[PDB]
């Protein structure tokens, strides 16, 4: 319907826990754009007087943000998501309220991470912290995943398991996984030769065999049924032996002209 | 505005130090401690005497940190020496805990310490060098003897498993910090290294870029030095 | 003279070849001594090693 | 004849040839040392006999043609690497 602070919020409730809908909660959220002009024509100076006005433009593009997760559409969720930060940040944070803005918020720290736009991640864990005044259940999920990731305990991670809680996270902590999976995927390659079936489901965060077939092979490993770590792993152990020659020296001429010139 | 810049030499020398330090700061959180070390080394070095010095504990602070989130275990003379020795004692306990690979002792300093890490700034930086602890530990392990087996590093750091030790070189081998690989063929980790590089074109390289990079320096060295004196002999004196 | 060394090579270089086209077609006599030099000097070819300088130029110049 | 850049031979070569065995052939090449037509030395854990020098010969349909070859490799070498040589190194040029 029509929405803005002060007078509507009833698209959030409506979009989900409570029912799923975005066909009211984002099919309409066009009109609600003329009402975001004047709102938007005020934080351009922020201070506490501003609050007022900053509040009503953050209730719409909460709304906006939500439509975006639900639908499976990362693009339209990044331009939503964006807006409420900045909004936060009128005395660093002016803004930590509401519980249709909690879950935005872990939801903004995995979607950072999947895209390995490792700047931008850090830039909202220090933006963010209302992670206890909205408290831990989804919000939880990127934070257990930045202490385990930088430890380098791949065991503990927590986002292996993050799919089954979901308010509609689940999407996000599939494509995070993802990335994951490919990290050590093609290290793994370089490691060891051919070893078994098992080994290699096993520290190469798969579910199944067939799941390991399919993933491996657009890899270079596992084109058959029969491993092929073998020929990646071989090159990486012998540095010191490889001599073209004339190819290796690199042009001994140029860099001996370099240092002629001064004398 | 790191990245765009360069950070050209005319500037007084106090300025530099003042650079440098908070270029170090910022870059190693990401970890980007390779960048950041070096910038802070010379920071230190950079800064004025006795003017300088309640800077230079503040950097003395946060140097020790980013040198020993490379992998490197600083020396326990220089936390002793500037006369803040006091100040530097966690920092000193941060070095023995990443020395060990014991997490207990690591995890309960950085708590007790913590208000006095954010007071110097370099609170953000600690919580890092936990990947350090047990990073630090199985590289100089393996680069010492080469072929362990995976059960042997797990014990030493207090690691879970053998699993959790082969996970830390994953993430590593990619970089190149720890640099082994997992051969999961009895379960161990063989080191790459070899030796006998002189019968290789390789050391004609390492030479060439040490030269080229001296070398601009050097022309740099002749041009700047005779201008001192010549404005000194441009001025009117009595 | 090394720059005008390569030059030098490059003149003389050329002469070599129409020498033995004006054997081969366009009926010159040969003069074997010529040709028995000539397959000489291919035979001798390795390839390259090493060579390199230090750091040692730069500290003396910071020194002054 | 064959090779501008590389000199070595295989035994194997000669020995399929012939259709000698390869026994014999490791002896045939060390009288061919000794007469001249070729000097090096022969290395027998690698299966090869390298050449450090080749005899002059009489004039051959074959070797006019290598001769040729490698001259215009070397022609177009030395246009290319007088460019480097020039286009570095400006203030001693002159």
């Amino acid at each position: 319907l029509q929405a803005a602070a002060g007078m509507y919020e009833q698209l959030k409730d409506e979009w989900n826990r409570k029912s799923p809908n975005l066909s009211k909660c984002g099919e309409e959220l066009g009109r609600l754009k003329l009402v975001l002009l004047e709102l938007n024509f005020l934080p351009t100076t922020g201070t506490k007087l501003t609050k007022q006005q900053l509040i009503l433009a953050r209730d719409i593009l909460e709304i906006g943000a939500q439509w975006s997760i639900l639908c499976k559409d990362i693009p339209s969720f990044e331009r939503y998501m964006a807006q409420l930060k900045c909004y936060y940040f009128d005395y660093k944070e002016q803004l930590p309220e509401s519980a249709y803005m909690h879950q935005l918020l872990g939801l903004n720290l995995l979607f950072l991470l999947s895209q390995n736009r490792v700047a931008e991640f850090h830039t909202e864990l220090e933006r963010l912290p209302a992670k206890d005044i909205q408290t831990n259940v989804y919000i939880k999920h990127p934070v257990s995943l930045e202490q385990y990731l930088m430890e380098g305990s791949y065991n503990k991670v927590f986002l292996a398991k993050g799919n089954i809680p979901a308010e509609s996270y689940t999407f996000f902590i599939d494509i995070l996984l993802d990335t994951i999976r490919d990290e050590i995927a093609g290290c793994i390659e370089k490691a060891y030769e051919k070893i078994l079936f098992a080994e290699a489901t096993r520290i190469l965060f798969f579910s199944t065999p067939k799941k390991m077939t399919d993933y491996a092979k657009k890899r270079g490993w596992l084109l058959g049924p029969n491993n092929y770590y073998s020929f990646a792993s071989q090159q990486q152990k012998p540095e010191d032996s490889t001599i073209p020659s004339t190819e290796l020296a690199r042009q001994v001429i140029e860099y001996a002209r370099q240092l002629e010139m001064i004398v | 505005l790191v990245s765009k810049s360069v950070f050209p030499e005319q500037a007084n020398n106090n300025e530099w130090a003042r650079y440098l330090y908070y270029t170090g700061r910022i870059k190693a959180i990401q970890l980007e401690y390779s960048e950041a070390r070096r910038t802070m080394t010379n920071a230190l070095r950079k800064a004025p005497q006795h003017t300088a010095v309640g800077f230079k504990q503040t950097v003395h602070k946060l140097l020790i940190v980013v040198e020993l989130l490379l992998g490197e275990i600083p020396d326990r003379l220089q936390f002793r020496q500037p006369s803040l020795k006091r100040s530097l004692m966690p920092y000193f306990l941060l070095t023995q805990a990443v020395r060990t690979g014991n997490l207990a002792k690591f995890n309960q300093v950085l708590d007790q310490f913590g208000e006095k890490f954010q007071t110097d700034g370099t609170y953000t930086l600690i919580i890092r060098l936990r990947h350090n602890v047990i990073k630090t530990g199985v590289r100089m392990i393996s680069l010492s003897y080469s072929r362990i087996s995976l059960a042997d590093i797990a014990q030493k750091l207090q690691l879970d498993s053998p699993e959790d030790a082969e996970f830390i070189v994953a993430k590593a081998i990619r970089d190149g910090v720890i640099e082994a690989s997992i051969n999961h063929e009895k379960g161990y980790v063989q080191s790459k290294e070899m030796i006998d590089i002189y019968s290789t074109r390789e050391p004609q390289l390492a030479f060439h870029q040490r030269i080229s990079f001296c070398l601009d320096i050097h022309n740099m060295s002749v041009k700047a030095m005779r201008f001192p004196p010549k404005s000194y002999n441009k001025d009117l004196e009595s | 003279n090394q720059v005008h060394g390569l030059k030098g090579l490059n003149s003389k270089l050329l002469d070599i070849r129409t020498y033995l086209e004006k054997v081969a077609s366009g009926k010159l006599p040969i003069n074997h001594h010529i040709i028995y030099q000539l397959q000489d000097v291919f035979n001798l070819l390795p390839d390259a090693s090493l060579q390199e300088f230090v750091k040692a130029f730069y500290l003396k110049t910071n020194d002054q | 004849t064959r090779p501008a850049n590389h000199r070595q031979l295989t035994f194997e070569e000669i020995a399929k040839s012939a259709k000698i065995t390869v026994n014999k052939v490791e002896l045939l090449v060390m009288k061919a040392l000794s007469v001249g037509l070729v000097r090096g030395s022969i290395d027998e854990v690698d299966k090869r006999v390298h050449m450090t020098w080749v005899q002059p010969r009489v004039l051959d349909l074959q070797q006019i043609k290598g001769m040729k070859d490698r001259l215009e490799l070397w022609c177009t070498d030395v246009k290319s690497m007088e460019l480097l040589v020039e286009h570095q190194a400006q203030d001693i040029l002159t």
